[PDB]
């Protein structure tokens, strides 16, 4: 496994070039409970092509069997899609940027039922990024470690084995960004805590779309209703 | 199978 | 406001002794559904009580305002419970020791619908532990970190951020004490705070469940706040 | 509210 072998740069480095592209949404303005979600869940059903193909270019993902590979996407798909919607409305205050041409405010998400929980969620979670300067090498650290941890007490050891090494990789872009000892450990700490909130803002996220799949108020993809019935 | 199955390996 | 002056050992020491008793379940050998979980659900229902004064005991709780404190409670409640459920099942492989006379294993939660799948994940969360071989001294920390970390996100959010920045320091100290190096103490720090994902997730899941067979019939009056508080 | 209450006692 050359995932064990990558030096911290070369981890960052793999990282870094695997990141998906940020995608647009359908475009001519315009907003009804119909029209948001309708938008919200065709931009994640390509964002979930990327995704799959992003994975793959996480080091060591691919070590995995084709069983293992679809158990961690099947269980991290949201979650990796909201920790990039907070990391990429970071400098948006007050604002969630799902894409460059659609940027809602808590007033947005109103307009749909139990919507306003997980957006003022999805806001707090980037104002904590924000406050803590989250830089991007630790955002694609964060990232894959959500991917590898999610769904791993659902072999084995490999998983493990990678969850260190990114361990290692954060710790070297602290001790890099001269950290102390201590600033070292808390900051990793804070990080991955928050990944513990993102773990919430999925599961309450799936609620809610099992929620309109039982009233057809958006007619879901067919990946993404396999991705939500992995949740049953 | 699944789609996801698919698009693991094209 | 003495949280954030407590040194490593001195915290370990009050979260050690801030630690509730292990209640015992009404388990009487009978040979149901209804039965085992009215069971946990009394269980649970006095272990809270328990957890409350538990709570007031975590360096920092008390500087919260009332409304805070209940706000953290409401939101990790369920996470405290199945930790504690996790760590005292530990050395019984197989096995979820709810109680001293209370153990069960994966067969018996299939007699109540959606409880295998929490069951395997309560499991494994132990198999986890004893795997790492999980101290008494670093569990404590870990409960008081949930207590704080599980609800602040919904001049006095900074208090939390610094007694839990102080927790992170204690448990790096009792690694360091146990002869870890400064890439296992990392590491291990990782592991730890990697597995309250999955504690946040089984509670999640845990919440649906309690709200699915509330309206289908008994929850006690201090459950059903408890459980209200969330969805 | 009974967990205000135990939170106070
Ligand atoms: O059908 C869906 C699926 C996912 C979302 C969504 N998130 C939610 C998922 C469920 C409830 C609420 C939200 Cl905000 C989301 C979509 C794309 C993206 O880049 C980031 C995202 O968080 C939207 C529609
Ligand atoms: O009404 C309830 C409340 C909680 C549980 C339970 N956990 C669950 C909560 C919801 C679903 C499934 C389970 Cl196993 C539990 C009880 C006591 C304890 O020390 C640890 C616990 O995990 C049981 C009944």
């Amino acid at each position: 496994s050359l995932a064990l072998s990558l030096t911290a740069d070369q981890m960052v480095s793999a990282l870094l070039d695997a990141e998906p592209p940020i995608l647009y949404s359908e475009y001519d303005p315009t907003f009804s409970e119909a029209s948001m979600m309708g938008l919200l869940t065709n931009l994640a059903d390509r964002e979930l092509v990327h995704m799959i193909n992003w994975a793959k270019r996480v080091p060591g993902f691919v070590d995995l069997t084709l069983h293992d590979q679809v158990h961690l996407l099947e269980c991290a798909w949201l979650e990796i899609l909201m920790i990039g919607l907070v990391w990429r409305s970071m400098e948006h205050p007050g604002k969630l940027l799902f894409a460059p041409n659609l940027l809602l405010d808590r007033n947005q998400g109103k307009c749909v039922e139990g919507m306003v929980e997980i957006f003022d969620m999805l806001l707090a979670t980037s104002s904590r990024f924000r406050m803590m300067n989250l830089q991007g090498e630790e955002f694609v650290c964060l990232k894959s470690i959500i991917l590898l941890n999610s769904g791993v007490y659902t072999e084995k050891d490999h998983i493990h084995r990678v969850l260190d090494k990114i361990t290692d990789t954060l710790i070297h872009l602290m001790a890099k960004a001269g950290l102390t000892l201590q600033q070292q450990h808390q900051r990793l700490a804070q990080l991955l805590l928050i990944l513990s909130h993102i773990r919430h803002m999925s599961n309450k996220g799936m609620e809610h779309l099992y929620s309109m799949k039982c009233k057809n108020v958006v007619p879901l993809s067919d990946l993404l209703l396999e991705m939500l019935d992995a949740h049953r | 199978h699944k789609i996801l199955h698919r698009l693991l390996q094209d």
